[PDB]
């Protein structure tokens, strides 16, 4: 209902306020410059009204207590009536000093919001992952339970995977699905295969036979390259859009072997 | 995700595939557009063809018997590229003095000028309506693009001259520099038309207008132009022995600029002026029929 | 149970703050809304007077005017329109959601014609986003003057007439916030007014100090300014485009974009659909060096409403290729949301564009009968057509069309794609082309050698962008596209010379296999090919992957590093000129002496220069040319 | 008296028709609305439940529950809030611009951590976007149970319930027009949910008619929760890997995390991520900027990366989650954008900070910059500001250097002391710039060279104009300066006056060809090379400037540097050249050979060559020569 707080932002970068005749490369880091010498201008003038302040405040206050102390003397009423006088003089004075520091208070109220006035660092935290310990695990082992509870997990969408012909979509579907680039997805579907020979459905078994291959070959540069299946497998589908039929030919022939 | 089992004739749309609805099993025009998404503004919808195949997508709701469209709001393949888009942009090094220095002998074609002073002074324009201070402003710190575009760069000292620089950015011959520069006061409209009023009139020569030199003896050249009266005419804040400037009169500018129209010189003049208060403002000079 | 009945309620109190704090992010819509109603009220009139010219009797003149007062901090909006009654202020005025403009809706049945702008009932409060208070001083013709007042604090007021003479309309007060003194500058009205209410069927003027010299005349000048001039540009798509003329319409051209020079070529679009709307297409006759700098948002095509300015969407409403045109597109069936700042249910703009995109073909092939200007066209904005080409699919079947080269029989005469192919021979039954990077290279390449000696035409290619598109246009006017750069470049021939080649590769079988062997992971495959006629050899692109030029292109220009496609896409052969002196020595010196070294490596050296010839970077320069300073060396007896 | 005072009115029956057409543009948000507000009301019950635990006896669960009826066609949402009394009904619920999560909020005041929104009063009207009509079963803890029904025709009524109990909260019921059954698709409802309510504290379950067709509970939907929300030092590296391979859906984690926070006017939590390579598609245009989500108390506002955050940092992932911002009533914009834009200064100090950090982190950091070096050099050719910064990640491989790059701080503690000048060379490949004969004198020189090899380079370099005080200077263009001994330079003048009248000669025969002809030191095993003027474009920017699809030709006369032949007058061919201007400099041979050895210079010096066809056509007679062919 009211978001008048934020009607007053400064930001020094801001590229949606150009010219076609200036060099905004330049110019932003002037805006910072006037920013900044903005503030310091602001900062040294509340500085000394303060201290101006200060100053007839203790002024007074010492007149103050020597008017205490002429009224005592014996006499000195003569001298207090002048120095009250005085003393009025210094509080108006530093009255005046507060005036100004309320102008500067209303200055702080108009003061455009910025990196600086709207917010501090309320938190960082950094981290580098780096890691996880250099180690090993069994393939095998994992496999012992990844295989049997993995494959059916994600039985459909390897079978999915085994239903699909058009190369962006294999390429898209395992960019979705990347945790099913593996061995044990490539091992369902030759299964599926044989499955799906069992069951006289030849056209799908090949269909699935050739998608087999292509996870086949994910796999057969994965480990050629020394690296994990899931992060290059979109380079085995840029390979296959952009080789040369006879060098194409060539991989499926190296690749039905590595199946 | 739709699979094509057969094409359709090459027309309008191109390649139109006639492809399968795995689902249902029928068959849709499946067509498609390459698209971008942006823009420098930042990564952010073409609108136009992601929304096209949208539309498209959109008849298919009313199953309208007359509207073959394209197979999906998706924008995917298709087989067309990819070899992604991207591009990048060369920054324009073109500096004013270089455009000088390629520039022809005196009589640079005034109209030319014209559109460059133009172009300057609607940059000044927008400088002063952001108070952008740069009385430090010389012609080096001018672009002049390869479209004949004028650049502005390098709001003064305080922001310029990180690197390696001038040993005499000062005590150099200071003929762009107002006399209020020359006076040791400060920047205002009139100081920084002063010194690309003297630039205008170089380009004109391709030649420096003004040359003296010590603050002093560069006004002693600059009046040889605009003319010189005695301490009755000088601002308050001056530096140098006012009065101690033998008085001379000027030197019709549109006789001593090469090309220099009549109006320009009269601009000029202004722009020359000693009095700041007597001369011309950016959006005067700008608005003027001259230019 | 008992089913108890209740009207929906609504808080006013919070309902008000949201309006104005909640409704509207750009305050710009101030002046938009107020002159928006300004002009209602005036349409009001106009009806009213069509009807019975008495209704003119207190005042004929229909106009807005605008009226600064910085010694106030407040502006003043000079409503001559048909003004409101006590009752309109406290009904209309005074209710959220209330609008007499509906009432005009309902009763001009007669007054088709009359057309208001927005209906909402709300736009008003807007005022208050910039204005701490707005006074409503108004006498309708069917009541006296009266003055609505209010801070938008939950409630307002009306006052009795106060003798300020208003007898027709309106004086609306804008009484303005401290922090929005900038829109007492003359700059800052100008800047708003301008996206605005640029076609306002009424005049807008602005009461302005006015710059002067000092009144001490000795001199002087006028003390205020009437800023008419920001009706200056009136509607043109509104009439008729039969009565439309260039001596009007060049005038809007250069007033819709400042470009003191006529359009090129132009095209008025009149749609009676359900999404009636006119717009006028602009293309201008030089590029602006902005055309490919996609990092600026696009505004050459723009939407009004009702003749109102909403947006600007160019993204939405033209293809990134046609991002040259320039136009209005005025529609007054549009469905905005509350803050008429965005169109609601895009796939009207998706058929909007569509449609725009046929006028914009259509104008296209218009100019192509127009020659001499074409050329001018097409050489302004030809990549923006490849572009089309290319990514538009949409439209191919036009845009190819529109596609003008230069070939090696037309010359330096540029010609159609059509007039290629009504001109092929009837052997020719493929186009021949060949890409490159200038015209003289291809032109004198060994490429298009023989083919020449066929009788044969060569569009030449020279832009990466023809690079590009001959990637998409495969076939035109039914016969497709050959390139001679690449291998298995099948010229009609005479078979018996095909013989006389193939005898020539049983000649040269044996120097084919040294020189493969000599160039082994050089070349792909070393042949022979009758295409060359001047040269030994030639190296050529495969039937697939990046050509020389391709490769140079999207190696160069890419900024993606994909080695990946690189790799697959870098493939090459090497063919032989059997007929050549140098040609028939190495296979006298093969058959001489195969190991002889020294002809290797003439193998090796026409190779490289071979690869030369055909565009390919040589893996190592420098030591092609160490062979060449040692050869000099030789030749100096050094 | 002469004024009279009005309250300001409101006529409900259009001002509702206004909510329901003109105030939303899209209109599945209906489900966000309705979700917020079920939430809202599980944070009252908790808030009630922290000063009397038995409030929970009316259930003791927390949630959202979706049940999608197709069979009426229409949508139950089941909302286990506190409930609304029959005054709440007809006072909050059926009232515009009201709302009594602001009364509940006063009630926070005394102290809570509670966080709810809805300071409109207004969302519950989204529902009939969609929805032709709405029914609202209510039984609050402290009343009886009723039915509130209205399809916004300007009134609604109220009822007793009968049949079905509630505990407590609310059920809505959404009797969804019927052009809005494709609400009714699980992957249509899930779509909205994942669009902005990902990050909902309270479950959030679909119940979906499948095996046996019973409405399955799909407790999963909304099982994503905050992070950043949660103290970053009490968030192990595992949660940070989970929660980005769950932002992303990157089954590889991110190789860095970091947590950023403001606080005062502005004040948001935030999670930025550094993935551990590029995605295939880092320069694509076709690209959505929309790598780091911003949300208002969990809440998905939009995905504005395009302010939010640089270009050349348009790869790392997060979350922004602001505590306060000025939304529009359409809480899909915020308003002063000015607000992002300084969000996003906080952000890139931030990303600096990490950049330097992974910097100290060698090993991360060289895989880093291979996958991300580019973007780098981005920056340092937009950001004129930061550009600095950046420049301190930059590493390139240099002479002295094997294939491991270094920092241009580390090629400058490697700088001699009479070196002034960070020596370098572009080009196409590093190998291609190894054997420039610009480089040899260098070597020769003790001098190391920065190898510059990808086209960006161009326009990187052009901003690389000084590093920590030190200037830059290329090996291909004129103006080389290596240590030049007073011997030597007596011995270059003596040189110079020797094969001067052969530099002369040489440009008569190339006046077109070649700007300036002139020996020079900087060669080593040439007899000579082309150099590039220091004002235009090198021969490395030349050629991949020409390969640019929509680059300006014209603008080329600006930027046509020229060119100049040196020479090399050590070698046994320039001094035989002397030797043969002093025979006969009208020799035609000779002249043949000067434009052979240009042409070969120029071509081997990395310049665009004039006619391949006919320079190969040279050779071909040489060629025939040397075969005795003719
Ligand atoms: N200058 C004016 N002269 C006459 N009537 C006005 C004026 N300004 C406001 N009104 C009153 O306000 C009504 C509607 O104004 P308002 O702008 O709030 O709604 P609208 O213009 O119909 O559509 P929108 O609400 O989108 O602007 C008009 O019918 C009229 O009664
Ligand atoms: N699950 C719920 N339990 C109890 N009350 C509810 C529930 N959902 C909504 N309400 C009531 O609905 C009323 C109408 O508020 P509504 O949600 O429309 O405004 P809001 O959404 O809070 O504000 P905004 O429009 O900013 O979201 C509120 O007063 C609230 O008490
Ligand atoms: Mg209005
Ligand atoms: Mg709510």
């Amino acid at each position: 209902v009211d978001y008048s707080v934020w009607d007053h932002i400064e930001v020094s970068d801001d590229e949606d306020e150009t010219h076609p005749n200036i060099d905004t490369a330049s110019l932003f880091r002037w805006r910072h410059q006037a920013r900044v010498e903005r503030m310091e201008q602001f900062q040294k003038e509340k500085e000394e009204l303060d201290r101006g302040c200060r100053e007839c405040k203790r002024k007074v206050a010492e007149c103050q207590r020597k008017l205490k102390e002429l009224e005592v003397a014996e006499g000195g009423k003569a001298e207090l009536e002048r120095l009250q006088a005085e003393a009025q003089q210094l509080r108006k004075e530093e009255r005046s000093w507060e005036q100004k520091l309320e102008e500067m208070r209303k200055k702080e109220k108009s003061m455009p919001w910025n990196v600086d006035t709207l917010s501090k660092d309320g938190f960082s935290k950094s981290m580098v992952n780096t890691k996880p310990e250099k180690t090993e695990e069994d393939s095998e082992e994992v496999r012992e339970q990844k295989h049997k509870t993995f494959v059916e997990k994600y039985e459909k969408q390897i079978k999915h995977f085994g239903m699909l012909r058009r190369w962006d979509d294999s390429q898209k579907y395992l960019s979705d699905n990347v945790h099913l680039v593996c061995e044990e997805t490539a091992n369902y579907l030759v299964i599926w295969c044989i499955d799906l020979e069992v069951e006289e459905k030849c056209a799908l078994m090949e269909q699935v036979a050739h998608q087999t291959i292509v996870m086949q070959f994910i796999l057969e540069l994965a480990k050629s390259l020394k690296v994990d299946p899931r992060a290059c497998f979109r380079q085995f589908f840029t390979k296959i859009k952009t080789a040369d039929r006879q060098y194409m030919e060539g991989f499926n022939d190296e690749l039905e072997a590595f199946k | 995700r739709y699979e094509p089992v057969a094409e359709i004739g090459v027309g309008a749309y191109g390649t139109v595939y006639k492809a399968r609805d795995p689902h249902s099993g029928h068959f849709v025009a499946l067509k498609s557009v390459r698209v971008p998404n942006g823009g420098g503004g930042g990564g952010g919808l073409p609108i136009s063809t992601v929304r096209e195949v949208a539309l498209l997508r959109r008849l298919e709701a009313f199953e309208h018997p007359n509207v073959v469209r394209l197979m999906d709001v998706c924008a995917t393949s298709r087989t067309d590229r990819e070899i992604k888009v991207t591009l990048v942009f060369e920054h324009v090094d073109q500096d004013l003095r270089t455009y000088l220095d390629k520039a022809p002998p005196p009589g640079l074609p005034a109209e030319t000028i014209k559109d460059l002073m133009r172009q300057f002074l609607r940059g000044l324009d927008f400088l002063h309506a952001n108070c952008i201070v740069h009385r430090d402003l010389k012609p080096e710190n001018i672009l002049v693009t390869s479209g004949g575009t004028v650049k502005l760069a390098d709001f003064g000292l305080a922001r310029i001259y990180s690197y390696q620089m001038a040993l005499t950015p000062v005590v150099v011959t200071l003929w762009y520099r107002a006399p209020e520069v020359l006076l040791q006061s400060t920047y205002a409209t009139p100081v920084d038309m002063w010194s690309v009023g003297c630039i205008f009139a170089e380009m004109f020569r391709r030649k420096p207008l003004f040359c003296g030199n010590s603050e002093a003896d560069q006004l002693g050249k600059i009046f040889d132009l605009i003319g010189l009266p005695p301490e009755d005419d000088w601002p308050r804040d001056v530096s140098l022995p006012r009065g101690a400037f033998p008085p001379r009169g000027p030197r019709p500018v549109q006789s001593v600029v090469p090309e220099m129209e009549e109006s320009g010189a009269q601009l000029l003049l202004e722009m020359l002026t000693f009095n700041p208060h007597k001369r011309i403002s950016a959006f005067r000079a700008l608005q003027h029929s001259y230019l | 149970e008992e089913v108890e009945t209740f009207a929906f309620q609504a808080e006013i109190a919070q309902l008000m703050s949201l309006i104005i704090n909640t409704f509207y992010s750009n305050k710009e819509i101030f002046l938009r809304e107020l002159i928006s109603n300004a002009s209602d009220a005036l349409d009001k009139i106009r009806y009213e007077s069509l009807t019975d010219p008495s209704k003119l009797d207190s005042g004929k003149e229909l106009k807005i005017d605008i009226i600064p007062n910085p010694q106030e901090r407040t502006l003043t909006l000079v409503d001559t329109g048909i003004g409101m009654t006590k009752a309109d202020l406290i009904n209309n005025l005074g209710t959220i959601a209330k609008s007499g403009t509906k009432a005009f809706m309902e009763a001009l049945q007669a007054g088709a014609d009359i057309s208001m702008i927005g209906q909402f009932g709300v736009g008003f409060y807007s005022a208050y986003l910039v204005a701490e208070k707005v006074v409503v001083i108004t006498k309708h013709n069917d009541d006296e003057q009266y003055a609505w007042e209010s801070s938008a604090g939950g409630s307002f007021t009306v006052r009795a007439d106060h003798g300020e003479p208003i007898g027709r309309g309106t004086k609306v007060i804008l009484h303005l916030k401290e922090d929005q003194t900038e829109y007492l500058e003359e700059r800052r009205v100008k800047e708003v007014v301008k996206k605005h209410s640029q076609f306002i069927g009424y005049p807008i003027t602005l009461y302005l100090e006015k710059e002067r010299e000092k009144e001490i005349s000795k001199k002087i000048k006028e003390k205020y300014i009437d800023q008419e001039e920001l009706n200056k540009t009136k509607p043109i798509w509104t009439r008729n485009p039969d009565d439309i003329t260039q001596e009007e319409y060049g005038e809007f051209y250069k007033s819709l974009t400042n470009d003191w020079e006529d359009h090129l070529a132009v095209k008025h679009f009149s749609v009676e659909g359900q999404l009636e709307f006119r717009a006028l297409l602009f293309i201008p006759r030089r590029a602006p060096f902005d055309l490919f700098e996609n990092k600026k948002k696009k505004n050459n095509i723009k939407l009004y409403v009702r003749r109102v300015f909403i947006m600007d969407s160019c993204d939405e409403l033209i293809p990134e290729y046609l991002n040259f045109i320039r136009g209005v597109v005025d529609s007054e069936d549009l469905p905005l949301n509350i803050s008429r700042e965005m169109l609601q249910q895009s796939k009207i703009l998706k058929v909007i564009r569509k449609n725009i995109v046929k006028k914009c073909l259509e104008l296209f092939s218009e100019l192509a009968e127009d020659k001499e200007n074409y050329k001018k066209f097409y050489e302004a904005f030809s990549k923006n057509l490849k572009l089309g080409i290319h990514e538009d699919s949409t439209n191919r079947r036009r845009l190819s069309e529109l596609l003008r080269y230069h070939t090696s029989q037309s010359g330096d005469e540029m010609t159609s794609l059509s007039e290629y192919v009504s001109r092929m021979k009837e052997t020719q039954k493929s186009i021949y082309y060949i890409t490159g990077e200038s015209k003289e290279q291809v032109a004198n390449s060994a490429f298009v050698e023989r083919v020449r000696k066929r009788g044969f035409e060569v569009v030449y290619m020279t832009e990466p962008i023809d690079e590009y598109c001959v990637q998409q246009l495969k076939e035109f006017d039914g016969k497709s596209l050959v390139s001679v750069t690449k291998e298995g470049l099948e010229l009609p021939e005479d078979e018996e010379e095909k013989k006389k080649m193939e005898e020539s590769k049983a000649k040269f079988e044996n120097l084919c296999k040294l020189m493969k062997e000599i160039l082994d992971k050089k070349v792909e495959k070393v042949t022979i090919s009758n295409r060359l006629v001047s040269s030994p050899c030639c190296i050529v692109t495969s039937t697939y992957g990046w050509t020389a030029n391709m490769e140079r292109i999207m190696k160069a220009q890419a900024l993606r590093d994909n080695s990946t496609m690189g790799y697959m896409m870098a493939k090459k052969h090497l063919e032989i000129n059997p007929d050549h002196p140098i040609v028939e020595t190495l296979r006298q010196k093969a058959e001489a002496d195969k190991n002889d070294k020294a002809v290797k490596d003439l193998v090796v050296l026409l190779f490289e220069t071979a690869l030369l010839s055909s565009g390919f970077s040589l893996e190592d320069p420098q030591t092609h040319s160490n062979r060449i300073y040692r050869m000099i060396k030789l030749g100096l007896g050094i």
